[PDB]
C-alpha cells in the first residue's frame, strides 16, 4: 500500500493494505467485502498460474520452429475422446482443489494434498512474488493474444520486427489501432480528474 | 475503421447492443430499483 | 420506514404503494422538500439546468451519429429530390421473412426507416457534405455535453455554490443574455454563414483546413472600414443557378433580395446572413441598457416604479411588481414559459410559409410533420404556462406587498374578466356549430346553393394590402402608385411580389369560405382553452364555494361530498381540464393544415374548397379518403413498408382507451375490488408463502386524473403520427 | 461620404453635445435609478465580489460633474449615430433608399 | 393523520361529534358560545378524513376543517 | 508601490502589486490557485517566445504555424501518446507538490543552489511580459501571415506605410502575397 499507482492517490478505504499486493488501485469498488474479497484474491492467483504457465507455453514452441504459432492441433494423436478424458481428469481435480481451498485458503497444491512445499520454500517475499510475476503474464499474455492486429506476425517474430525499425513498428502507428492513443490519453488524464474532484470536493 | 475512426462503429454492433440495452440493461436497472425502493 | 423518499419523511413513512408513486411524483417539487432554504432550491435548480443541457447537447449529438453511421447523406447531398432520407437502422429478432425484404428502403443493404425529422436538409443547407463532418461534429457535440455534465457537478460543491443575491441579480443577467447569449452567438452565426455556408452553396469547399486562405468576398474587409458597405452586395446569385456548383454564382455575402430561391425554393442564403448580422447589431446594442456595476444603464425597479399612469388608471400602477417577480420563480417560470410558447407557434407559422432549407418544400412528409410537431410542443408548453401562473398564486402571492397595484388591480374584477371570457366562447361555439350544421343539413337535402358561405372579407384584405393582385383590392404594396410600393421598390419588392403572387408554393395561401368557419372554430378553441385556465389561475386561492382553498395547496382531490360535492375544484383539477381543450385545438388546427396542404400538393386545390364546408366532407374527404393506404398496413394478402405506421395507428387507439377507463371509473370501486384480492392472496395455498412488502392500494384520486390524462395526450399523439406520416408519405415523397 | 470626416466628426460632436449640454440632464436623470444591490444587502462578509460597483477613484477630474468611462460611453454615439450614414453607400450603389410617393 | 382544526365560530350544536364515525371529536366546555362548549379532537391520528364532520357543522364558514396530510395505516381505512 | 490614484489592493504580499478592474479574485483559496496559475502559464510563455524567436532566428524553412507539419523520424500518431505519458507523469507530479505548497519540478523545490529570495518579482514580470508578446505572435502571425522578426523587419523598413492599419485594409493581396 505505500507505493500507490499514479503519483499520490487515496488508497481505497477497505483496502487496509493487509493483503501482500496492494498497489492501492481497486476503481470501481468491485471487491470490498471481506469475504468476497478472499475469494477474488484465489481468483487472482489461479489466474496468474494458468497465464504465467500460458506465456512460457507458447513463448518455447514460438522461440523454435515449430506449427502452432497461432492455431493449434496440426496433428495430434487423440481426437474428441481426448477432451472428454481431458475434463473428466480436471474434475477431479478441481473438486479436491476447491474442498482445499475452504479449509484453509490460498489452495497451491497438486491433487488432494492441502499445502504442497515440496521444495519447502515458502516465504513472504515468494509469495509476493508470485503475485507480481502473475500480474505481469497476465499482462503479457493479450500481447500473445493481440497478434491478431499484427496478423501474422507471431510473438518472438512481432519483437524482431519492433526491432528493425522502433518507429514505424508499434500499436500507435503500424497496428490498425488508433484508439490506443486516445486509451492513453484518457488514461494519462483520469489521474488528475480523480484528484481534481475529490479535492474540489472538501 | 479506415479514414473514417472518428466514431465509425463495427459491424455486429445492432446485434450486440439492441440484446444489451434491451434484456440486460432493463434488468440490472429493475433490480437495483427494487432494491432501493425497499429497505 | 423506508429510505426511497429521501426529500420527504412523510411519504418515506407510508406502508402503501402510494410511497411508491408519489416518490416519483414530487421529485422535483423542490420548493416543498424537508428541510429546504432559498438558498439550497437556487442551488438546486442551477444544477438541474446544467443536467438539462448536457442531455439536450448528447441528444444531438446521437442525432447526428447516427446520420452519419446508416443514413445516406453522401447520396443525398448528389440527388436531393429523388432520394428519400434515413434516419437509423432496424434491427429486430422478431422481424420476418417479409418484414426484412420491405423494411428495406432508399438504397441500403438492411432494413431502415426513413427520417421524417427533416434534419438532412438543415445540415445540407448549413454547409455539411460529407459523412466525416457529421463524424467530429458528432464527436464535438459530446464533448460540449460532457463539459455541462461537469459544470453542473461543479456548481453542487463548497467554495464553488453561487450565493443567493448571484441569483436574485437581473441587471447583469439581462445584460449578458441581450450581449453575449443573443447577440455574440447570433454574430458568430452570421461569420459562419458568410465564411463556410455561403462558398459551400457555391462549390467552393471551405473546411477547418483552408478557411484561413480563402476571403469571403473579393474586396477582403476593405469596405467593412470603408465608406463603402454595399460591395457586399454586389452580383447576387442569378436565377439559373445551381446549390451545388458554381453555375451562375456570385460573390455578394450580404444581400436583400425578397422572395425564395428558383431552385432550392428557400430563402437566399446571401439573405439569412445578413439578417443575422442586423439580428446581431441590434441585440449587442440592445443589451446595454441596464446598470451593472458602472456608472451607466438603468434599473428595473426604477422603471417600473415610473411607469405609473396619473389620474389613477391603474391606481398603483406597477409599484411593487419588481419584488413581486424578482422574488417569485413561478412567475418567471410562467412568464418564460408563455413567451416559448409564443415563439414556439411562430417558429411552426413562419417555417411552413417561408421554407428556410433547401430542399425543403419538395419534401412533403417533413414539412406536415415539422409543422405538426412545432405546433402540439407549443400547445403543451402554453398550457404549462398557465399552469405555472396558477402555481404563482396560490404558493408566492403576498396581497400586503402589493396593495392596489395592477396584479392586485386584476383580481378584483376576476368576475368580470371570466364572465367577458365566457361570453365570448359561448358566442363562437353556437355560432359555429351552427353555421356548420346548417351547411351540413341543407348540402344533405341536395341543394347545396342553400349553404351560408361567408368571405372573409378582411383577411382577403390583408393579403391584398401585402401583394396579392388576385382578389382585386387596389390597395398599397399591390398597387403602382402607393407610397410602400415606391419605396423598397428596388429594394425586395420584386422578389416578394413575385413569390407571394405565384399560387405554388405556401406563402400566403389563397384562402376562401371554407377557411372561414375553420379560422372561427380556432378562434372558439383558444377562447374555451384560455377561458378554463384563467379561470383556473384567478380562482385559486379562494372561491365563494371555498373560499380556504388558499391554504390547501395546489392540487388537493376535493373538499368532501358536502356543501354540493367539490369534485375537481383545485387549480390543478382545472389545468387538467384544460389540457383536454389544448389537444382539441391544437386538433383542429393540424387538421386544417394538412387537408389544405393534402389538397395544394396534389394540384386538386378545388377539392377543399368546395368539400370543407361541412363536416360530413370533413369525415369523407379527409378522415376517410385518407386513410385507405394506411389501413392497409397488414392484410391477410402480406404487408408493406407502411406496416409499422398501420401498427403505431392502432397501438394510439389502444392507449386511448384505456385512459377513459382511469377518466371514468373512479378510486372508491378499485379500492373494494383491490380488498377482494388481499384475503384472495392470502388464504390461499401454496402462494401465502409470499407477501408483498408494502401494502397494496388503489390509485389516488389526484393520481388517476394524471395517468388517465397520460393515457389520452399519449393516444391522442400517437395516432395522429401515425395517420399523419402514413398518408403523406404512402402518397407523396 | 469621406469615413474620416463622418465618423470623425461624428465622434466629437457626439461627445461636445454629451458634455455640454445633455450632462446635467443626464446627471439629474440617473438620481432616481438605484444601483445593482438587492435594496441594499450585506456584500462585503459575505463575498459578492461581482455586484458591488467598480472602485478606480470614480471622483470629479473635470469640471461640472465629469465623465470617466461616459467620455467612452457617449462616444459610441460616434457608430451608432454616424457610422450609419458614413456607411450611406446606397447613395451610389443603385439601391435607391428616396422611397418616391 | 390527516390535521383537524376547530375554529372559535363554533357555535357547540355537538353535530360533528354526531357524525364523526371513528371517535376523533369531542366536546369539551367554553366560555365564548350559548351552548357553553367548543369542540375539540384530541384523536386526530384516528382521522381517516372521510369529511363528515364538514358536511355536519352549520355554521358560515364551517367551524371544523379537516386539512389532508401524511398517511398511514389507520388514516388510509386498510383492514390488511 | 502604486501606479496612479485609485486605492490598492485588497492583498499585498505578493509579487505584482496592482489594480484589476474586474476582481477575480477575493477568495484566498482561488487566490493562491490563481498565482500558481499565472506562474506557470508565464513559465510556459516564456519558454515558447525564446523558442519561437530561436527558430526564427536559426531556420529550416517552416514557420512556426506552419511546424505542425514537417517531415520528422517518429510518426504524430505515436507522438501524442508518448507526450501524454510524459506530460501526464510530470504534470501529476506537480500538482503533488502544491498540495504539501511550493513549486516544484523533478521534486520539491528544484533550487540548484541559485538567487531567490529577492530574485522573484524579476521572475513573474518576465513572464508576465512574455505571455502578452505570445499572444502578440499569435495574432500577429494570423494577421500577416510571417514571422515575428520579418514584421519586425516590415515595419522596420517602413514605419508609416506598412503598419498595422495596412494589414487590416489588405487582406486579397495579403494572403495571396503581393
Ligand atoms: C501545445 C500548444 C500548441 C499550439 C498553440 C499549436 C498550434 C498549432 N498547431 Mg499544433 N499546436 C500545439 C501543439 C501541438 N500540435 C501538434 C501537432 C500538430 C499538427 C500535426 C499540426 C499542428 C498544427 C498547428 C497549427 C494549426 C493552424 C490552425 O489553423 O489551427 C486551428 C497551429 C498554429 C497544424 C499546422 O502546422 O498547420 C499549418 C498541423 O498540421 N499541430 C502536437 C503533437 C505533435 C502538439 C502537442 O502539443
Ligand atoms: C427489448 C429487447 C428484446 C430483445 C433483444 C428480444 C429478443 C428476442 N425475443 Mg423478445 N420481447 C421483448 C423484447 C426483446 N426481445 C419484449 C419487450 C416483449 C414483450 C412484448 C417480448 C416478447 C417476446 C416473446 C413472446 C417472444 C420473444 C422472443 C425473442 C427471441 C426471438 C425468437 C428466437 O429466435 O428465440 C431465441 C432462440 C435462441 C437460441 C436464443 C437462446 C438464447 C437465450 C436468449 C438465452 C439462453 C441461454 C441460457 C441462459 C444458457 C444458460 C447458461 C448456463 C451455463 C448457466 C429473441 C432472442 C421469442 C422467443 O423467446 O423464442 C422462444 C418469443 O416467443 N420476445
Ligand atoms: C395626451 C394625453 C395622454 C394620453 C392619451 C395618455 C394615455 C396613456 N397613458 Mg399617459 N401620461 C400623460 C398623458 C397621456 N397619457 C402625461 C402628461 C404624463 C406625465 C408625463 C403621463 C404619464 C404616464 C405614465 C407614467 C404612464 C402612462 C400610461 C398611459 C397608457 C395607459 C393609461 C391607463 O390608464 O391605462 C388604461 C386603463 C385601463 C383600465 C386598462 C383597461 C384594460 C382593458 C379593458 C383590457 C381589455 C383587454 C381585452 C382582452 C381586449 C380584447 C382585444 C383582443 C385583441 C384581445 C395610455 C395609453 C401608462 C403606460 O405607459 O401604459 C402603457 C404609464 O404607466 N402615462
Ligand atoms: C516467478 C513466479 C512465481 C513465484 C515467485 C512463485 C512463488 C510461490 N509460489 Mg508459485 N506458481 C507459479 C509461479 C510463481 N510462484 C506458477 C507459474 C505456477 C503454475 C505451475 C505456480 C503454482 C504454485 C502452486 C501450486 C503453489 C505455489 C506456491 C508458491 C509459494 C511457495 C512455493 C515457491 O517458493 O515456489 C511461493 C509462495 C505454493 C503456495 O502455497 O503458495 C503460498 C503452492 O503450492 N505456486
Ligand atoms: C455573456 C455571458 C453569458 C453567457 C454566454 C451565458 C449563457 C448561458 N447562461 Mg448565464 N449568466 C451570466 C452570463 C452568461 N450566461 C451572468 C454574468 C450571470 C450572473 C449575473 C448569469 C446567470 C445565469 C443563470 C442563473 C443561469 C444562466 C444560464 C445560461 C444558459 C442559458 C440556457 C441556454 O443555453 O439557452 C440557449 C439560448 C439561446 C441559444 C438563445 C435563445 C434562443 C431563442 C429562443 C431563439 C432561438 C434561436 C433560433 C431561432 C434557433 C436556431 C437553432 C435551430 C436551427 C436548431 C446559457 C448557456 C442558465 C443555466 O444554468 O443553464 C441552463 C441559468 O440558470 N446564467
Ligand atoms: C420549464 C418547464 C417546467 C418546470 C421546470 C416545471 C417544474 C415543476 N412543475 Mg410543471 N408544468 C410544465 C412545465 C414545467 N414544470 C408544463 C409544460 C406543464 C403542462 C403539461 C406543467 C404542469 C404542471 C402541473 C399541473 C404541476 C406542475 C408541478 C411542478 C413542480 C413539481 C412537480 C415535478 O416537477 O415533479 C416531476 C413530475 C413527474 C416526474 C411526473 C412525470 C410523468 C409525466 C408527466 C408523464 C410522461 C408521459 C409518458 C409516460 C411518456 C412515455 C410514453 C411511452 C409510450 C414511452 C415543479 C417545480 C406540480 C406542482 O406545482 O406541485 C404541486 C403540479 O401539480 N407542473
Ligand atoms: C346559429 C346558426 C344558424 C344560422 C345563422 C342559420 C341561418 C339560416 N338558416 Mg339554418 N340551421 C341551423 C342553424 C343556423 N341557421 C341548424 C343548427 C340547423 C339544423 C337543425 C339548420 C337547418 C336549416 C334548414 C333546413 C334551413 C335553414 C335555413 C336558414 C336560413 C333561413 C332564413 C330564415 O329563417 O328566414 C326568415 C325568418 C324570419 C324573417 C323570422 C321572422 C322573425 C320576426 C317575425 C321578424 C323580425 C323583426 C323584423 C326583422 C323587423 C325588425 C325591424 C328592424 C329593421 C329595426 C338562414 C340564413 C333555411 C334556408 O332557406 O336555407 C338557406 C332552411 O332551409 N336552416
Ligand atoms: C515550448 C517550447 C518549444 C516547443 C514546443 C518547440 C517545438 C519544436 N521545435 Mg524547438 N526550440 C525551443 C523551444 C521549443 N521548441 C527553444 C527554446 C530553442 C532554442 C532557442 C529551440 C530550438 C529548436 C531548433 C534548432 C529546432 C527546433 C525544432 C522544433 C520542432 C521539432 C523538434 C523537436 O521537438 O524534436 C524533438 C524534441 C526532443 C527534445 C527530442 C518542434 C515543433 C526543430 C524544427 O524542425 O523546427 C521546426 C529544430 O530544428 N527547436
Ligand atoms: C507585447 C509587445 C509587442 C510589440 C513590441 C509589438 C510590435 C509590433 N507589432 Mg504587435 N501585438 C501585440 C504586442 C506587441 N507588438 C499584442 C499583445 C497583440 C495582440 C492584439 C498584437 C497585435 C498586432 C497586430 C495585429 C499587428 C501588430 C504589428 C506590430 C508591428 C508594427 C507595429 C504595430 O502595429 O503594433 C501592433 C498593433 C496593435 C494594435 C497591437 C498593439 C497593442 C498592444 C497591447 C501594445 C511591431 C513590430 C503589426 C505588424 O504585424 O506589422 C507588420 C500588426 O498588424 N501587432
Ligand atoms: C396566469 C398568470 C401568469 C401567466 C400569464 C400568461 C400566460 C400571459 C400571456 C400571454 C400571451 C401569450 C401573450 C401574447 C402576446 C402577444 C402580443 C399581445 C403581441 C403583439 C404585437 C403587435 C401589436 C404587433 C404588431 C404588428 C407589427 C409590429 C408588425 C406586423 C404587423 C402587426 C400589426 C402584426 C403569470 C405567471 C404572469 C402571473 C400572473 C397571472
Ligand atoms: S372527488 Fe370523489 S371524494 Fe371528492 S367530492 Fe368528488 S366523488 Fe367525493
Ligand atoms: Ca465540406
Amino acid at each position: 500500500l505505500p507505493a500507490i499507482p499514479l503519483a499520490d492517490v487515496q488508497s481505497l478505504s477497505y483496502l487496509d493494505g493487509h493483503l501482500p499486493g496492494d498497489m492501492g488501485f481497486d476503481p470501481l469498488h468491485l471487491g470490498s467485502g471481506v469475504l468476497s474479497q478472499d475469494w477474488l484474491r484465489y481468483a487472482e492467483v489461479v489466474h496468474g498460474r494458468w497465464a504465467m504457465l500460458g506465456v512460457v507455453g507458447c513463448l518455447t514452441p514460438e522461440a523454435l520452429a515449430m506449427r502452432g504459432t497461432i492455431p493449434p492441433e496440426r496433428g495430434v494423436e487423440d481426437n474428441q475422446t481426448l477432451l472428454i478424458i481431458e475434463i473428466a481428469v480436471f474434475s477431479f481435480l478441481e473438486s479436491k482443489r476447491y474442498e482445499g481451498y475452504k479449509k484453509t485458503g490460498e489452495g497451491g497444491f497438486i491433487n488432494s494434498y492441502p499445502f504442497d512445499p515440496v521444495g519447502l520454500n515458502s516465504p513472504k517475499h515468494a509469495v509476493n512474488e508470485l503475485q507480481q510475476n502473475g500480474r505481469l503474464a497476465m499482462l503479457a499474455f493479450l500481447g500473445f493474444a493481440s497478434t491478431a492486429a499484427v496478423n501474422g506476425q507471431g510473438p518472438i517474430e512481432s519483437l524482431q520486427t519492433h526491432i528493425a525499425d522502433p518507429a514505424h513498428n508499434n500499436v500507435f502507428t503500424s497496428s490498425v489501432g488508433k484508439e490506443s492513443c486516445v486509451f492513453v490519453a484518457v488514461l494519462s488524464i483520469l489521474p488528475m480528474l480523480i484528484e481534481a474532484n475529490k479535492a474540489l470536493g472538501k | 475503421a479506415t479514414e473514417g475512426y472518428p466514431f465509425v462503429p463495427p459491424d455486429w454492433a445492432p446485434a450486440l447492443f439492441v440484446p444489451l440495452t434491451g434484456l440486460v440493461l432493463p434488468a440490472v436497472g429493475m433490480a437495483w430499483a427494487f432494491t432501493y425502493i425497499q429497505k | 420506514t423506508k429510505l426511497f423518499p429521501k426529500f420527504s419523511q412523510g411519504l418515506a413513512q407510508d406502508p402503501s404503494t402510494r410511497r411508491i408513486w408519489y416518490g416519483l411524483a414530487t421529485a422535483h417539487d423542490f420548493e416543498s422538500h424537508d428541510g429546504m432554504t432559498e438558498e439550497n432550491l437556487y442551488q438546486k435548480i442551477f444544477a438541474s439546468h446544467f443536467g438539462q443541457l448536457a442531455i439536450i447537447f448528447l441528444w444531438t449529438s446521437g442525432n447526428l451519429f447516427h446520420v452519419a453511421w446508416q443514413g445516406n447523406f453522401e447520396q443525398w447531398v448528389t440527388d436531393p429530390i429523388h432520394v428519400r432520407p434515413i434516419a437509423h437502422a432496424i434491427w429486430d429478432p422478431h422481424f420476418g421473412q417479409p418484414a426484412v425484404e420491405a423494411f428495406t428502403r432508399g438504397g441500403a443493404s438492411g432494413p431502415v426507416n426513413i427520417a421524417t425529422s427533416g434534419v438532412y436538409q438543415w445540415w445540407y443547407t448549413i454547409g455539411l457534405r460529407s459523412n466525416q463532418e457529421l463524424y467530429v461534429s458528432s464527436v464535438f457535440l459530446a464533448l460540449v455535453s460532457a463539459v455541462f455534465l461537469f459544470a453542473g457537478w461543479l456548481h453542487l460543491q463548497p467554495n464553488f455554490q453561487p450565493s443567493l443575491s448571484w441569483f436574485k441579480d437581473a441587471e447583469s443577467r439581462l445584460n449578458h443574455h441581450l450581449a453575449g447569449l443573443f447577440g455574440v452567438s447570433s454574430l458568430a452565426w452570421t461569420g459562419h454563414l458568410v465564411h463556410v455556408a455561403i462558398p459551400e452553396s457555391r462549390g467552393q469547399h471551405v473546411g477547418w483546413d483552408n478557411f484561413l486562405s480563402v476571403l469571403p468576398h473579393p474586396q477582403g474587409l476593405t469596405p467593412f472600414w470603408s465608406g463603402n458597405w454595399a460591395a457586399y452586395a454586389q452580383n447576387p446569385d442569378t436565377a439559373s443557378h445551381a446549390f451545388g456548383t458554381a453555375d451562375g454564382s456570385g460573390t455578394a455575402i450580404l444581400t436583400f433580395l425578397g422572395g425564395f430561391h428558383p431552385q432550392t425554393q428557400s430563402l437566399w442564403l446571401s439573405d439569412m446572413a445578413h439578417h443575422h448580422l442586423a439580428i446581431a447589431v441590434l441585440f449587442i446594442v440592445a443589451g446595454h441598457m441596464y446598470r451593472t456595476n458602472f456608472g451607466i444603464g438603468h434599473r428595473l425597479e426604477a422603471i417600473l416604479e415610473a411607469h405609473t399612469p396619473p389620474a389613477g388608471g391603474l391606481g398603483a400602477g406597477h409599484k411593487g411588481l419588481f419584488h413581486t417577480v424578482n422574488n417569485s420563480l413561478h412567475f418567471q417560470l410562467g412568464l418564460a414559459l408563455a413567451s416559448v410558447g409564443t415563439i414556439t407557434s411562430l417558429v411552426a407559422q413562419h417555417m411552413y410559409s417561408l421554407p428556410p432549407y433547401a430542399y425543403l418544400a419538395v419534401d412533403f412528409t417533413t414539412q406536415a410533420s415539422l409543422y405538426t410537431h412545432h405546433q402540439y410542443i407549443a400547445g403543451f408548453i402554453m398550457c404549462g404556462a398557465f399552469a405555472h401562473g396558477a402555481i404563482f398564486f396560490i404558493r408566492d402571492y403576498d396581497p400586503e406587498q402589493n396593495k392596489g397595484n395592477v396584479l392586485a388591480r386584476v383580481l378584483d374584477h376576476k368576475e368580470a374578466i371570466i364572465s367577458h371570457l365566457s361570453w365570448v366562447s359561448l358566442f363562437l361555439g353556437f355560432h359555429t356549430l351552427g353555421l356548420y350544421v346548417h351547411n351540413d343539413v341543407v348540402q344533405a337535402f341536395g341543394t347545396p346553393e342553400k349553404q351560408i358561405l361567408i368571405e372573409p372579407v378582411f383577411a382577403q384584405w390583408i393579403q391584398a394590402a401585402q401583394g396579392k393582385s388576385l382578389y382585386g383590392f387596389d390597395l398599397l404594396l399591390a398597387s403602382s402608385s402607393s407610397p410602400a410600393y415606391s419605396a423598397g421598390q428596388s429594394l425586395w419588392l420584386p422578389g416578394w411580389l413575385e413569390a407571394i403572387n405565384n399560387n405554388q408554393n405556401s406563402l400566403f395561401l389563397t384562402i376562401g369560405p371554407g377557411d372561414f368557419l375553420v379560422h372561427h372554430a380556432i378562434a372558439l378553441g383558444l377562447h374555451t382553452t384560455t377561458l378554463i385556465l384563467v379561470k383556473g389561475a384567478l380562482d385559486a386561492r379562494g372561491s365563494k364555494l371555498m373560499p380556504d382553498k388558499k391554504d390547501f395547496g395546489y392540487s388537493f382531490p376535493c373538499d368532501g361530498p358536502g356543501r354540493g360535492g367539490t369534485c375537481d375544484i383545485s387549480a390543478y383539477d382545472a389545468f387538467y381540464l384544460a389540457v383536454f381543450w389544448m389537444l382539441n385545438t391544437i386538433g383542429w388546427v393540424t387538421f386544417y393544415w394538412h387537408w389544405k396542404h393534402l389538397t395544394l400538393w396534389q394540384g386538386n386545390v378545388s377539392q377543399f374548397d368546395e368539400s370543407s364546408t361541412y363536416l360530413m366532407g370533413w369525415l369523407r374527404d379527409y378522415l376517410w379518403l385518407n386513410s385507405s393506404q394506411l389501413i392497409n398496413g397488414y392484410n391477410p394478402f402480406g404487408m408493406n413498408s407502411l406496416s409499422v405506421w398501420a401498427w403505431t395507428f392502432l397501438f394510439g387507439h389502444l392507449v386511448y382507451a384505456t385512459g377513459f377507463m382511469f377518466l371514468i371509473s373512479w378510486r372508491g370501486y378499485w379500492q373494494e375490488l383491490i380488498e377482494t384480492l388481499v384475503w384472495a392472496h392470502e388464504k390461499t395455498p401454496l402462494a401465502n408463502l409470499v407477501y408483498w412488502k408494502d401494502k397494496p392500494v388503489a390509485l389516488s384520486i389526484v393520481q388517476a386524473r394524471l395517468v388517465g390524462l397520460a393515457h389520452f395526450s399519449v393516444g391522442y399523439i400517437f395516432t395522429y403520427a401515425a395517420f399523419l406520416i402514413a398518408s403523406t408519405a404512402g402518397r407523396f415523397g | 461620404l469621406e469615413p474620416a470626416v463622418a465618423i470623425g466628426g461624428s465622434t466629437v460632436s457626439f461627445l461636445a453635445l454629451g458634455r455640454f449640454v445633455f450632462l446635467p440632464y443626464q446627471r439629474r436623470r440617473t438620481e432616481m435609478e438605484v444601483g445593482p444591490g438587492r435594496l441594499g444587502p450585506k456584500t462585503t462578509g459575505d463575498t459578492f465580489f461581482d455586484r458591488l460597483q467598480k472602485p478606480a477613484s470614480f471622483v470629479e477630474t473635470k469640471s461640472k460633474d465629469p465623465s470617466g468611462f461616459g467620455g467612452w460611453h457617449a462616444a459610441l454615439g460616434h457608430v451608432f449615430g454616424y457610422f450609419l450614414l458614413a456607411c450611406s453607400s446606397l447613395q451610389d450603389a443603385g439601391q435607391v433608399i428616396a422611397h418616391w410617393g | 393523520a390527516h390535521v383537524v382544526k376547530i375554529y372559535d365560530t363554533c357555535i357547540g350544536c355537538t353535530q360533528c361529534v354526531r357524525a364523526c364515525p371513528l371517535d376523533v371529536l369531542e366536546m369539551v366546555p367554553w366560555d365564548g358560545c350559548k351552548a357553553a362548549q367548543m369542540a375539540s379532537s384530541p384523536r386526530t391520528e384516528d382521522c381517516v378524513g372521510c369529511k363528515r364532520c364538514e358536511t355536519a357543522c352549520p355554521t358560515d364558514f364551517l367551524s371544523v376543517r379537516v386539512y389532508l396530510g401524511n398517511e398511514s395505516t389507520r388514516s388510509l381505512g386498510l383492514a390488511y | 508601490l502604486p501606479d496612479v490614484i485609485p486605492p490598492p489592493h485588497l492583498n499585498g504580499t505578493l509579487p505584482g502589486d496592482s489594480f484589476d478592474p474586474l476582481g477575480l479574485g477575493l477568495n484566498e483559496e482561488r487566490l493562491k490557485w490563481s498565482v500558481t496559475m499565472g506562474k506557470t502559464n508565464c513559465r510556459w510563455a516564456m519558454m515558447a517566445v525564446t523558442g519561437i524567436m530561436g527558430q526564427e532566428l536559426l531556420g529550416v524553412p517552416v514557420k512556426w504555424f506552419e511546424a505542425g507539419a514537417a517531415e520528422y523520424d517518429l510518426p504524430v500518431q505515436a507522438q501524442v501518446p508518448i507526450l501524454f505519458l510524459v506530460m501526464g507523469f510530470l504534470e501529476t507530479k506537480r500538482f503533488q507538490g502544491f498540495r504539501e505548497s511550493g513549486f516544484i519540478n523533478s521534486y520539491p523545490f528544484d533550487p540548484v543552489g541559485l538567487n531567490s529570495p529577492k530574485h522573484a518579482t524579476k521572475e513573474v514580470k518576465n513572464g508576465r511580459l512574455a505571455m502578452v508578446a505570445f499572444v502578440g505572435f499569435a495574432v500577429q502571425a494570423l494577421v500577416t501571415r510571417t514571422q515575428p522578426i520579418e514584421g519586425l523587419q516590415k515595419h522596420l523598413a517602413d514605419p508609416f506605410g506598412k503598419n498595422i492599419t495596412y494589414y487590416l485594409t489588405h487582406t486579397p493581396e495579403v494572403i495571396a502575397g503581393t
